[PDB]
């Protein structure tokens, strides 16, 4: 297949082909031009807080350690050997000065550097040039409030940047609120489904919600429950959609605070929330404040994603075509008194964790929309995006980004889709600009 | 069982040998076969509410954790070892219940198979509550959907029971380290 | 069990139920786990004459079915719901036997290797035949062959076993509802 | 590899390079060369004869929904919705008005229209055109009494050209017995063979069964019997085999109307089957009343196969190149006794089904010869198919297509190669006839 | 069984058959279930010191063959016919012990999970040692590591077993014939 | 990838890229130019001594019988049938003077002629040419010392002129010893490595015996026991690698004859190795003498290798780049007391069997290492063997081959992937042989 030429996004992101959930081909050059190229998620302040603290994480396929130095800041490097290649970490959390390969023994510092290989002087002599076999660097790591993300791509816009317009819908609740915490260990479950699935969803999918999610809505009592088995709309204003340049995007549920937790939840947070609000509106203004207690559910191009309030926090991890792994964390406020941060972690999984009832719903729809994607009468079929086509706005005085003023529409699979064709069309990221001179004037035609 | 000299042996496991390892009462170790082949079969099939009825106390927790993979030598890194897949009180598997009943679950059309495997059955009763039955037993869980779906689930369950309602014993705990870290069976939206 | 509460349960997996939960006989337990497992033990050495002179009534009915997938809410289609993978009688196992004794069966070459898991045993007297032993049990049966080939497979059984020649209580019925709707093992050419 | 150039078949279909059975990049090609241009089984109209009875196939790798309509004919549509393709219909069979999508909620008639969209008026307004959003439709649904077949290619030979020389010898058992009925559901087995495997087998192997099924001759005690362990080879005269332009071909062993059926059967089907004969000789003349009583071992290209008499009906589903699902139903005579149909039915899956003790004597057979064609060694080597060679007739007087007057031989084999790489070569059906206009002058040469 | 009558059965197993269709002890069945299960559980808890100490006699052979495939029908070739995959004595079993809890045993960072089902339990004392106890057992071994590691052992278990030190009963002699010919779990390094 | 052009193996052997161990089109390449091309381990007389003995045995991914034919002679046939390719042999070893396949009952001789055919007088007439349908052979079958090798590409040099240099090594063990007898049946036991792996480990890894090996040594007692957790490096003088043309290549440990044996062998073994050794000096001179009872660490090129003393003999049979089907044999000298070889058999599987302790130290050493080669970051990343580069030789008055004169380092992995790029880049023998005009000048520069 041509990269080049291939239409696999048609214009202003209205459709794509359903074989972009199928195609190894295309896995394969997206782990190139996406996942080489684009921010990915690697952990959170809170999860390695000391000098010493690591974690492993996946970017796409590759797998890299990911340590907090003596200096405070943050380093990520392959967890790959210098030597014969073996995988040199095989825990997932710790603390430690270094990492010893268990294969023959060398030596590298939580710094990347190689600091000792046994016996140097007796086998390498002087002849060893250490200095050149420091752990491949992940080139590019920087923080969203205390999110950790990184990219392999020295060329790539600061986070952010990258970012574009859905930061300022994220800030009130990532910077605002006095800050998140990542709560650990994730969940990790393997799915049957491409990663775009999932991540299409999360980033501006509230149709599917009252149908997909009928039976955890009436069985849950959740604030949105009154939309169980399509039996009501919400009404107008209910909520917006968003997307931005560089591919995040996100739906807005206004005041939705309590997400999808059960009633046990819902007047403690509902109190918490409202009390914040009412402190930020003299800070932020009304708006914003509101926004911060506001239902977002977001993705963060390419394949993290999270609904807000909820707490839910995703990765998707591509492992090919047809699989993705999972990972699941709670987000919570910094200040929310421990107890209550406790039980909304164990109820994030409750909802969307490995038994997430919530997350089940979803299962057979992205595994089946991802498998029909390699089907023979399928794989050049078009998959439709074009709820709200033609009401889109930019440049609004209140709402920054590409804007549908409704709860429910398609705006931000356009707004991702259109992303993602730019970067699989493209070589580096000075053409995925020159490909999106005018991406806001595309999605919002007619 | 000392922990110093047997390495890889937590405090935690060497603790529950000791449970079992003393009293033997034969006839309670078939009373225990008795309510968990009776519990299983409940869940097999699909009698959920029956399952809560009969089956779980009020007061229960039914737990399922996963643990981070951690260094077999650390001391430092303190963060929350493990999550909860289940950390569930009786009004929360309820909700669970009322979800698989539910007719627009979608999932469940057509309808699921399962097949319980239990075996190793101990069981103590407590030192101090002489009310509290221990039981251990391992689980086999296969679910079968859709033609070629079939995901198998592995695990050591660690319950206590105690008699309820009409002097029937019900499940007050139940906890269970699920041993694969990254779940290959698509969710663990099984009752283990 | 009331079947409009617990909406996923068959008015057959009730009924079964219902026999096991009323007289719990623990004896009758014991010697249903003594029968299975010297059944299990003459099928995994393959001992298929064994195996019918000892274990298997003359009047035998030996079923295994696959159901087709319906819609939980399906009220109108109303064709064959099943077809039988076995439903066999004596002399139709016997003909199995001989097929898997014959010395040109090539596929039995090198030889097969079996190996079988019960669990789950439940038994229960017959109401009206005082003479008919009602047991349920569950197998996972692995089958090894060729090097690399392992098929693993797992089932619930219903069965009947009755006094015959010489006091020896066998099989008079087994029924098995094979949870699996497309089989990934090959074929299903064991004796569940 | 280049298939128009490629020779995979040699001339007169003589052998075959055994990279057939093994290559996974000419299984991607026959999706388009065999399976989206030829006729495949569907269902029959015993299993959905009432408005609104639908079922699901597959079609190749595809799956579709097969839905009596209420005008009484039989359309079918692609189980995939048409917003963001999720799998619409996941049970095997049932009776509806419609469909609606578990992901979003769209309906679709059994007509394959869509319907009904969830709040269409408050989302899309007037701008969504239902009328081009109806499920993507099977363009050939026809009939061979009763027995549903479709194709993709709308440019095909109606089903019964398709069938050509080979409907001859079905009609006595297809149309003049009265009828007959498909008892299901299936068995559904995966092998590790390549469909072509059982496909080729059904076709035209008669060579195999007195050592291949020595056991199962021995231990059955079925008419067939005699043969066990090549014990004995069948008298002159004992049957034929035959081919057509279009790939489909049979073995006929004369009056075998028992088959492979036990003792416990053959006398009432013995009986069963001559009284019927005994009428039809009026109808049809001797020879073709004796043809219905005699037992076909027939694969209607490319993947349907049958024994008539024994009743055993099968679809060779293809999944990748040493993959099958293989589907198993029993054919009964409409106008048998019930519990004739009813043990018949039994005897079909004994022996034939999932365990079926016949059937599994043949396992080892297909997927190892499928297997060994991955084999570097093997790949380029040739599976023979030349037995009868040289002796095969067309345009005899009394039994049409190419013909070999003896009951084993490769004439089957021959034939069905023959078309097989006439596809493979072909970009349509115009070139297929083109490859084609020849070919029972290829298949007869010295 | 007749193993002229009985082709595929091996003289071996129709011996060991004959063991345990004779005196049929009840308490002596349940007993080495008590036996096993509390073995299997230090086994799963990695209590390899306490296993040893508690379950394996100092005379022990622990042995676990893999037979080469031959033909149904062969009667000339007389070559080995197996290898060892196990054949340990008490040592041997300490060294591998050793092994496991050393601190620089890198593939045991981060801890393994194991979990144990065995079933199928068969008992009886030898006719000419009435000290000897015979044990038959079927196990399911299931290891998972390092996040997406899961392997699954299947097996069948021929035990002698005799009262030593303090009167508990101890390993002497485990006998497994591996049903598998080419392993697909990476290695065979659990103790069935 | 263009293998004519792509540098694989850079000058010198210094480096490899990492995607030799995953990429899976490089491993298609491989069947091709390595293991088509090159001498592959069968079987040893010892397993088939008697004419009709027959053992199966892979060569790359193919299957063959090898086969004593009833001149004492051996030959080796691909295990598939001439007529439609089934696998004819469902055994591993056993005695026959031919071979009946289970599908049409085609008989073959022990010689692989084709010998009978079912019915054939009726069926084929005469017009079947068994002549020409003889089973295809294994072209170069040849023996060094018992252990018989074979070779699909006729132009191949001799078995023992592609041992080079390393024959000399093996000789005091093979030939001198009095002969080695192979203890079968091997354990067979499948790891998710590439091939090259063990491989690479075998033919010249000492380096990470201390380290790796740590709990094994340290809990064994063998006599190598001081190198535990690198405590202790052994002294100059304590061996010697070395590598060859074709790319065989070994360590050698002096004296280190009881090996990995546990203390229980050490006496016995040490005894009877030194015996022998003295009844040497006398017949081939001490320093031959010495290499005799001298720990080897050999991999004949590409896939069999083996540890002298310790008696481990391996094969690395290939399945696909993460997957490696590992066979292990005991050797024992012939001479040997019986109990001694029974003890010595069951400790080479105690150590480096299925539940080998040694063996399952290096598991993860080599799974990961050959998937981190999928992995997109480390592709085109460098495996480094530069250890010791710059000290090796040619043409030494003792040792010959290219040889590094310590007991620790990387000459013969430098050796093994010269060879193995000099293959994967040519056509042909005679290619490779103008890509090896300058082998050891390329090795032994600086
Ligand atoms: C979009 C994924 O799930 C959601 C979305 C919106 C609200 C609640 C859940
Ligand atoms: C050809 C597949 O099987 C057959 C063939 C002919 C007769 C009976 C069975
Ligand atoms: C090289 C593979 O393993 C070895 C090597 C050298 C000595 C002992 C074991
Ligand atoms: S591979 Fe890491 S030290 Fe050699
Ligand atoms: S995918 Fe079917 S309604 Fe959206
Ligand atoms: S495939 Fe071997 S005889 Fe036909
Ligand atoms: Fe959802
Ligand atoms: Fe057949
Ligand atoms: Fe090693």
């Amino acid at each position: 297949m041509n990269y080049n030429n291939k239409i696999l996004v048609s214009e202003s992101g209205l459709s794509q082909k359903h074989l972009i959930h199928g195609d190894e081909e295309l896995f394969q050059h997206e782990l190139k031009t996406i996942f080489a190229r684009n921010w990915l998620f690697l952990t959170h302040d809170s999860l390695i807080p000391a000098p010493g603290d690591y974690v492993t994480a996946k970017m796409g396929i590759d797998e890299v350690i990911v340590s907090r130095q003596n200096d405070g800041s943050i380093r990520a490097f392959l967890n790959v050997c210098r030597h014969r290649g073996k995988t040199l970490v095989s825990v997932e959390a710790g603390n430690a000065k270094g990492f010893v390969c268990s294969y023959h023994g060398w030596g590298f510092g939580s710094n990347g550097e190689l600091q000792s290989v046994p016996f140097e002087k007796d086998l390498y002599g002087e002849s060893l040039n250490k200095k050149c076999l420091g752990l491949k660097e992940v080139a590019r790591v920087e923080s969203f409030h205390g999110f950790i993300y990184g990219c392999f791509d020295q060329e790539a816009p600061p986070l952010m940047d990258y970012l574009g317009d859905a930061a300022w819908y994220l800030e009130p609740m990532f910077k605002h609120s006095g800050g998140l915490e990542l709560v650990g260990p994730p969940g990790k479950v393997v799915i049957k489904a491409n990663w775009k699935a999932p991540a299409e969803n999360f980033v501006g999918d509230a149709y599917h919600v009252g149908w997909t999610h009928a039976s955890s809505l009436r069985s849950g009592e959740s604030i949105f429950s009154s939309l169980a088995g399509n039996a009501a709309l919400p009404p107008e204003g209910a909520g917006l959609q968003m997307t931005s340049k560089y591919g995040s995007g996100m739906g807005v549920l206004w005041d939705g605070y309590s997400g999808v937790h059960s009633a046990d939840l819902v007047p403690e947070l509902m109190a918490f929330g409202g009390a914040k609000q009412e402190r930020l509106n003299k800070e932020i203004g009304d708006v914003r404040a509101r926004i911060y207690r506001s239902h977002l559910n977001c993705t963060v191009f390419p394949n993290n994603s999270m609904l807000t309030c909820s707490g839910v926090f995703k990765v998707w991890n591509p492992i090919d075509a047809n699989t993705t792994e999972v990972w699941t964390y709670a987000i919570v406020e910094k200040d929310m008194p421990e107890d209550l941060k406790r039980r909304l972690a164990d109820s994030v999984q409750r909802t969307f964790g490995p038994a997430g009832f919530w997350e089940s719903d979803d299962n057979d729809n992205m595994e089946t929309a991802s498998q029909n994607g390699k089907k023979y009468q399928s794989r050049d079929s078009d998959l439709l995006s074009n709820l709200g086509f033609g009401e889109d706005v930019y440049g609004d005085a209140v709402y920054p980004g590409v804007v549908g003023k409704s709860a429910i529409g398609e705006t931000s699979y356009r707004g991702f889709y259109r992303a993602y064709q730019a970067h699989v069309s493209s070589s580096n990221w000075a053409e995925f600009e020159h490909a999106s001179s005018t991406w806001h004037t595309e999605l919002t035609k007619t | 069982i000392n922990i110093q000299e047997d390495k890889l042996v937590s405090a935690h496991d060497a603790e529950e040998i000791l449970r079992f390892f003393n009293c033997h009462d034969s006839a309670l170790q078939q009373e225990a076969t008795t309510l968990l082949t009776q519990e299983a079969h409940l869940l097999d099939i699909q009698a959920y509410r029956a399952w809560l009825e009969h089956c779980v106390g009020s007061e229960v927790q039914y737990q399922v954790i996963s643990r981070e993979l951690r260094a077999a030598s650390e001391r430092r890194y303190k963060l929350n070892e493990a999550m909860n897949v289940y950390n569930e009180n009786f009004q929360q598997l309820k909700v669970r219940v009322e979800h698989q009943l539910d007719p627009q679950n979608w999932g469940n059309s057509p309808k699921l198979r399962f097949t319980r495997f239990i075996t190793n059955v101990q069981a103590a009763m407590d030192v101090n509550d002489k009310e509290l039955l221990h039981i251990r037993s391992n689980v086999i869980l296969h679910r079968a959907r859709r033609g070629n779906q079939v995901d198998v689930f592995y695990a050591a369950r660690e319950d206590k029971w105690k008699r309820g309602e009409g002097g029937v014993r019900k499940l007050v705990q139940r906890f269970v380290d699920y041993p694969e870290r990254i779940l290959q069976t698509h969710n663990l939206m099984v009752f283990l």
